[PDB]
């Protein structure tokens, strides 16, 4: 039901609402307000994932809605090509930027409601345009600020949409 | 900058 538009292809998402409601809902509303429009997936780590939806060309960080509670706990695992929830060591301080797994990554799932236990919300997946995750997972990358697995070429969502 |  999601749409992202990149300068590598479409990528089409499907949320699990029911499952992780508020993250799905959180996420909707980037969307809807035209938030992700312009972004990059500044993050691209093959054999990992790659992150998007908080920075603008040039590594420029944009303001944000207030953070999230963590809903990892809803027995759904970081698996290859499902859409979760990137964040700061709190568990509850998730707000804009998320990530696609490229790669079955069961050590983000939550194991404990603890600091390093609480794992990464998965909310959605990609339902069309896997290929276009695959492709980019592999583009160069080096580091910029403090910032490491930055794309040598901007890899931009030029927009994204709710259909 | 997580997940690490």
């Amino acid at each position: 039901s999601i749409k992202l538009q990149t300068n590598h292809g479409t990528i089409t998402l499907k949320l699990f609402a029911d499952k992780a409601p508020e993250t799905a809902a959180n996420f909707e509303q980037y969307v809807k307000d035209g938030h992700y429009d312009g972004t990059i997936f500044h993050r691209v780590i093959d054999g990992f994932m790659i992150q998007g939806g908080g920075f603008e060309p040039g590594m420029k960080q944009k303001s944000t809605r207030a953070p999230i509670k963590n809903e990892a706990n809803n027995g759904l695992s970081n698996k290859k090509y499902t859409i979760a929830m990137a964040r700061t060591p709190d568990p509850h301080s998730a707000s804009a930027q998320f990530f696609i797994n490229v790669k079955d990554n069961a050590f983000l799932d939550h194991t404990a409601p603890t600091a390093h236990g609480w794992g990464y919300a998965v909310f959605g997946e990609v339902v069309e345009g896997t290929d276009v995750v695959d492709r980019i997972k592999s583009v160069a990358t080096g580091s910029r600020a403090g910032h490491g697995d930055v794309p040598v070429d901007d890899v931009i969502i030029e927009k994204a949409e709710i259909v | 900058a997580f997940p690490f």
